[PDB]
RNA sequence: AACAGGUGCCAGGCCAACAAGAAUCCGAUCCGUGUAUUCCGUAC
RNA sequence: CCUUUUAAUUGAUUAUGCUGACUUUAGUCCCGAUAAACUACAGUUCUGCUUAAACUGAGGAGUCAAGUAGGUACAAACCGUACAAGGAUUAAUU
RNA sequence: AUCAUUGUGUUAUGGUUCUAUCGCAAACCAUUGAGA
RNA sequence: AGGGCAUGCAAUACCAAUCAGAUAACAACUGAA
RNA sequence: UGUAACGGUACAAGCUGUAAACAAAGG
RNA sequence: ACCGGUGGUUUGUUAGUAUUUAUGUCAUCAACAUGUCAAUGAAAUAUCAAUAACGAUGAAAA
RNA sequence: UUUUUUUUUUUUUUUUUUUUUUUUUUUUU
RNA sequence: UUUUUUUUUUUUUU
């Protein structure tokens, strides 16, 4: 926002802050006359719809003056009641309720310091269609500034023009006026002039709606055209199962996340869940079977071949590890062969087992040790 | 058709001719659901 | 009275933005949870009080619409057709039990 | 739509007051209704749910006009339409209704 | 299947069956017709037989 | 073609037709026609609404936020 | 046709000299809005005439600064 | 990134937030960092030091470097046991416990803190690392309601009969008319 | 030739067309062929309990 | 049966004798380069 | 035919919950599944 | 690379050949019956045609087309417009 | 190697066809579960 | 499949001489599918 | 069974059927 | 050896592929309109900074 | 003021339409 | 070409 609105709404905020403080004694007798710094918006409003014809930049310094004057009687005023300053001025934070200590207070006064360098010749005119990079630069130059606050005063001009047609329109019509910063602000969506139609297809200048067209294009172009339906333009499919859309609103009560929000959470959750169905109890029952097995008889099989037989994951769709339809799985079908009956063979069997084991053991350890040496 | 021609038709469904092609997209070989 | 219809709202004249902004504001909707443990009696009050909400929601949405322009807070519709469906399902579970009592009997 | 049933426990019909570009009189709202109510029954409503004075119910069939998608880069070349059938109804209250509601606005 | 039909309870004559849950969930199946509950499925104990035909292939 | 559902038109409709096409839009009967054009109406075949008393209601379309946590809170005590 | 569906660009595609201006028509339509709004009291010429930025109240405008020299 | 195929989805992830990895190839090959934001939906990662490109302005006139998304298959965790790369293999245990362990060592990798993880308020699915200040916050540091939202007192009340209910319902279907009488 | 929507409709409408001596297997915009169209896909990765398929046969 | 032809094979003929090319560098060509490629690496192939 | 998918382009030893090298040299920018050499897993 | 094989239908200035682009003729041809004024101290420009009355106790004496063609900022856009009871007894309010 | 100069030679720009799969059984083989 | 699921495709054929229609008192009254 | 119309969704070659993108907690 | 669940091969690396609609006619009837769901880039979770110039990221850009 | 409905006059059905949803124990208040 | 409480039914007629 510029310093326009939010000067004013500031002011206005610290004004009913300051008014809080006041005793009964103090604030009874206020009661009855009000305060200055309540008044701004009124004050600026009937000032702004004043003059009579075109509005020149000698006109706008004419008003800022104003405002910046009613400013200061209104900081006297405040000053007039409290008076003393041995115990007030601490038990009141004196110091962060002044206007003049608030920072759209310097952006005022050095608006004003910039519009004193301007020429006669600038000061009477009425668009800023033939000021230069260079001018600019120079009147930066002149002022000990940067040429974004020298570019603001124009903007502000320009505002302060169409807000005045807006209020002569309004008048005109005998509607009512915003009274408030927010107000105004809601109104300005819908009702606002920007562009007066010529014929033989002339252009119409407008820095406030130039800036605005810039500010819009550079952030228009970063933008897709993918996901969005069109009309006459095929949609694809399978990406609205799974893509995700910021378009539905969010209820935390629910458990299970919402497929159209997290179509991962979704798919994990169910298979979290209990197994439910015919299929899904059977499928549990013969997994069920082989763990109890297995457990039975660890000692004849490997680390991986017993852990593989602990995962616990139901509801599984038909056929969820096709190579064609399905999922990606590195390990496709894997068996392990059941020890022998006799137990002259089965302990045999149990020795191999060892062995292999004590290999891998051995692996790992030597690797260890080297690191251990490694480390001098 | 006029209104003589039209009094002396009947209509398509009718009959068991709905019922004897497999005409579709896919082309000239329907197979119906649940076959 | 027909005051209704758009008192409260952003349509209605003799309110400030600010007055609309605080107005504007809303909470969760029903759930099933809290649905259930209600009587016929609350629940039917509740259906009334929702389709009067939707009813004031759909001015604002139309009027926005006319403007080519995304309405304000546009969740509320959402949270009453939840919190009108939900009323509906409880309903209709306490049917189907009496139903199936019913098939019981005759069999 | 469904046709509505001799008693009405759970009414799903959502009023809602429509901004009109023409001049209407003090006494006069108008308001977008489906297209399967009746002049009684519309009465009824407003009667019962609302508690309105009502004196006279007047409606109309609103459908939009059709449009082909020639404008733009890419044009498709293809027909639509804006909007969707409804019942433009016109109620006579008893009381009085500001303009800011039923006529627009726009400098 | 598509030949074939289950037959209404009391009436004996072809319908649908549509299940319904409960509230402790109880699956219960009723007819449309005659809006009644199914009976229960024959033990598999009474229907298993031999199949001669697989014997003498 | 010139004439049909071919161009966007549509159904037929009683405005884009000839007068005495007869077409409506879904309604309910309340009445009927007698032998000389005019038409006797029925208030038994009018709906009845039904409304229960708004007068005094605590209950609001919206839950407080502050409801979550309490309803959540009350779960752990099961534990 | 608004649809753009009939045989109405054919014609447009051989040159013209000019065509007709309904003014008569125009100027009538033109002051019974003008008459419409006025016997309400609003002037929609002063507002469809004065500068962007421009502020005349009532019946204004450079003949009145003409006398006004102070 | 872009969203993957779901067939490309990985059940069980090998790395958390936190975690301590080294890129196994890239253009920003042989440079390790510390994990701080893990995809599961587009099969990415975020490291610190590991491609660095954006920029944005601060209040104070600096600027800031924050890092990009690659993928998970791009990284490799390492064992504090030998301070070298390694595989993961995952264990699960009678107590139905998960376990990840060191191909070359053998010894078990314990899980980071899970406290200092961070979950997304609209998909969780997008994990996050939770900052010193952050949990501060939580530890020591630590919505009004409109005007149409019921009581929390209110909101809670219990009403629902069986009986009641029942004998309700049967009444209303038993006493009901066919034509309207009252209406004119 | 003179434009009548009475005879287009009463020679040349849904319930006209229907009464032709004419090859129905060709696709139709504005008409009721007889072309079958293959209906829904098969089931990836949604939930169960919420794939829809049937309706005629399984209404109660 | 054209210039066309010519054209293609000459560009074709210009890359196929070489080694390490891109798919972004091979272009329409990239299958039968690969196939070419995959072919020529058979002969190192042992029992 | 290790076309089984992906990873920035041609991967048995990298992601894919169960085997197997962050392997060495070469490389315009420029990652690089690429050339040369070599090890290992396999009832995949 | 070389060598063996190939049912590729494998070969182009031309069938007024089929499907497209782009030159020449070539800044050539084509332009509908009637306009003007809006000022520096008041006013009524000329011409063609001649059903232009909107409560008077009476629904302007009819049909058909427009698949809504006299609404709207010197807009081919957006947004509106069909009330058989005529709602404003709005002769009041301010 | 005839530009006498309205030509030719080189190079550059412009014009210029438009292919990213959302798929893959009812046949065959192997393995496994209850009951004969 | 927990719940719900407007309307149109002219339907007593899960049966029964043929010939219009919500499928026709005898006869008049007829026939290559 | 296969399809057409209307309504909603972000007015769309998708989804959906006024309960118009979900009930997951019955002691 | 029926019946349920899982995996692989062939059809098929050598063969191919269609569902929506603008336009013609009274009707029958005929018909392959208009690159892609798409700035580009492996990555936009790299499109920074601003006034001219020099500056940032990227293999390559204004 | 028309359309709707009887007659002329016609299942000579104007797809998604109607005084037309199973046809009077209707709780007359 | 039927006009005001709805049906059935007979003769004449400006």
């Amino acid at each position: 926002r510029e310093l326009g609105l939010g000067a004013a709404s500031a002011i206005e905020q610290k004004a009913s802050a300051f008014f809080s403080r006041l005793t009964d004694v103090q604030q009874r007798q206020l009661e009855k006359q009000g305060l200055l710094a309540s008044r701004f918006y009124r004050f600026l409003v009937i000032s702004l719809m004043e003059k009579e014809g075109t509005f020149t930049y000698y006109d706008f310094y004419v008003w800022r003056k104003g405002c910046l004057a009613y400013l200061k009687a209104a900081e006297e005023e405040m000053q007039g009641i409290v008076g003393k300053s041995a115990r007030k001025l601490a038990d009141l934070g004196w110091e962060k309720l002044r206007p003049s200590t608030s920072p759209e207070f310097k952006e005022m006064e050095l608006h004003l310091k910039i519009l004193s360098h301007f020429t006669p010749e600038e000061l009477s005119r009425d668009t800023a269609e033939q000021f230069t990079s260079a001018a600019i630069k120079n009147i930066a130059k002149a002022a000990e500034t940067s040429v974004k606050n020298v570019k603001n005063v124009l903007l502000g001009h320009a505002i302060a023009l169409t807000d005045r047609t807006w209020y002569m329109r309004l008048m005109e019509m005998q509607r009512p006026i915003p009274q408030s910063v927010e107000d105004y602000l809601l109104l300005a969506e819908t009702d606002r002039p920007y562009m007066i139609r010529l014929p033989y297809g002339e252009k119409f200048y407008n820095y406030e709606l130039e800036e605005a067209l810039a500010k819009k294009r550079a952030s228009e172009r970063h933008k897709s055209q993918r996901d969005v339906p069109r009309l006459g333009r095929k949609q694809h499919r399978i990406r609205r199962l799974f893509v995700p859309n910021a378009r539905v609103a969010f209820d935390r009560w629910a458990r299970i996340p919402h497929a159209r929000l997290d179509a991962y959470g979704n798919f994990l959750y169910r298979l979290n869940q209990p197994a439910k169905g015919a299929a899904a109890v059977a499928r549990a029952a013969e997994r069920e079977k082989l763990r109890v097995e297995m457990s039975e008889n660890a000692e004849f099989y490997s680390d991986a071949a017993l852990s593989a037989s602990r995962i616990t994951l139901n509801n599984l769709p038909p056929g969820a590890f096709r190579r064609r339809t399905g999922m990606q799985r590195k390990s496709g079908e894997i068996h392990h062969v059941a020890p022998p009956r006799d137990p002259v063979l089965r302990e045999l069997f149990a020795a191999a087992i060892q062995r292999e084991k004590d290999e891998k053991r051995n692996r790992e350890r030597r690797a260890q040790e080297d690191a251990a040496a490694a480390e001098k | 058709i006029r209104p003589r021609k039209k009094g002396m038709r009947l209509d398509r469904r009718r009959s068991k001719k709905q019922y004897k092609h497999g005409r579709h997209v896919g082309g000239w070989n329907y197979r119906w659901l649940g076959s | 009275g027909i005051d209704e219809l758009w008192k409260g709202s952003y349509l209605d004249p003799t309110i400030g933005a600010k007055q609309k902004e605080a107005n504007a504001v809303a909470g969760d909707a029903w759930p099933a949870c809290l649905l259930r443990m209600k009587s016929f009696e609350d629940l039917h009050k509740l259906w009334y009080i929702c389709l009067k909400e939707k009813n004031l929601l759909m001015g604002e949405r139309w009027a926005a619409r006319q403007h080519k322009q995304e309405m304000k807070q546009p969740e509320r519709l959402q949270k009453v057709r939840r919190t009108m469906r939900r009323i509906l399902i409880v309903l209709t579970k306490r049917e189907i039990q009496q139903q199936c009592l019913r098939a019981k009997d005759i069999l | 739509p469904p046709k509505t049933p001799r008693n009405v426990f759970f009414p799903w019909q959502v009023f809602s007051v429509h901004r009109t570009g023409a001049f209407l009189e003090r006494r006069r709202v108008a308001l977008k209704v489906p297209v399967n109510l009746t002049k009684f029954e519309i009465q009824s409503y407003l009667e019962k749910i609302y508690g309105a004075r009502v004196l006279k119910v007047s409606t109309l069939i609103v459908v939009p006009r059709r449009r082909r998608d020639i404008f733009g880069p890419r044009p498709s070349m293809r027909y639509y339409r804006v909007g969707c059938t409804f019942k433009k109804a016109i109620v006579t209250l008893e009381d009085g209704v500001p303009d800011a509601v039923k006529m627009l606005r726009s400098s | 299947i598509t030949n074939v039909a289950l037959l209404d309870p009391v009436v004996k004559r072809p319908t649908r069956v549509k299940r319904r849950f409960m509230m402790n969930g109880e699956c219960v199946r009723i007819s449309k017709l005659s809006g009644s509950a199914m009976p229960e499925p024959v033990s598999t104990s009474a229907l298993r037989q031999p199949n001669l035909y697989q014997e003498y292939l | 073609a010139k004439v049909g559902p071919s161009k966007g038109r549509g159904p037929l409709l009683a405005k884009f037709a000839p007068v005495g096409f007869k077409k409506g839009f879904g309604a309910i009967g309340l009445g009927r026609h007698t032998k000389k054009g005019f038409f006797i109406i029925n208030t038994m075949l009018v709906p009845m609404f039904k409304v229960p008393d708004l007068s005094n209601c605590k209950l609001k379309c919206y839950v407080a936020p502050d409801t979550y946590r309490i309803v959540q809170q009350s779960f752990n005590k099961r534990e | 046709n608004k649809v753009r569906t009939d045989k109405k660009e054919r014609k447009r595609a051989f040159p013209q000299r000019g065509f007709w201006k309904k003014q008569n028509f125009l100027q009538v339509k033109n002051n019974t809005v003008r008459l419409a709004f006025a016997v309400q009291g609003v002037d929609l010429l002063k507002l469809k005439r004065l500068r962007w930025g421009e502020v005349r109240k009532g019946n204004t405008g450079w003949w009145t600064d003409d006398y006004r020299s102070p | 990134m872009k969203f993957v195929h779901p067939r490309h989805w990985i059940l069980q992830w090998k790395i958390r937030p936190g975690d301590k990895v080294v890129v196994i190839s890239g253009k920003f090959k042989t440079i390790r960092g510390t994990v701080l934001q893990i995809d599961k939906m587009r099969n990415g990662v975020s490291v610190s030091g590991v491609k660095e490109q954006k920029r944005v302005k601060q209040e104070d006139g600096s600027f800031i470097r924050i890092p990009g998304l690659i993928h998970v298959s791009n990284v490799m965790l390492i064992d504090q046991a030998i301070d070298l790369p390694t595989r993961v293999a995952l264990r699960v245990d009678d107590r139905g416990n998960v376990v990840r362990i060191s191909k070359k060592s053998g010894l078990v990798i314990p899980w980071p803190n899970g406290e200092m993880i961070k979950f997304g308020d609209n998909r969780k699915s997008r994990e996050f690392l939770k900052s010193k200040e952050e949990r501060d916050v939580e530890l020591r540091k630590e919505e009004r309601a409109g005007p149409k939202d019921t009581p929390a007192e209110v909101a809670v009340e219990r009403t629902y009969d069986y009986q009641r209910d029942v004998a309700t319902m049967q009444a209303l279907r038993q006493m009901m008319t066919k034509y309207n009488r009252d209406f004119r | 030739n003179e434009s009548s929507p009475l005879h287009m409709g009463a020679g040349s409408a849904n319930w006209t067309a229907v009464a032709r001596l004419e090859d129905f297997t060709l696709r139709g915009l504005s008409h009721p062929p007889w072309i079958h169209v293959s209906s829904r896909p098969f089931y990836g990765a949604g939930g169960g309990a919420v794939l829809a398929a049937c309706m005629s046969s399984a209404v109660w | 049966c054209n210039p066309q032809q010519t054209r293609r094979k000459q560009q074709y003929a210009s890359i196929i004798g070489k080694q390490g090319l891109s798919k972004k560098q091979c272009g329409i060509f990239w299958d039968y380069y690969k196939r070419k490629c995959k072919k020529r690496r058979s002969t190192k192939k042992f029992i």
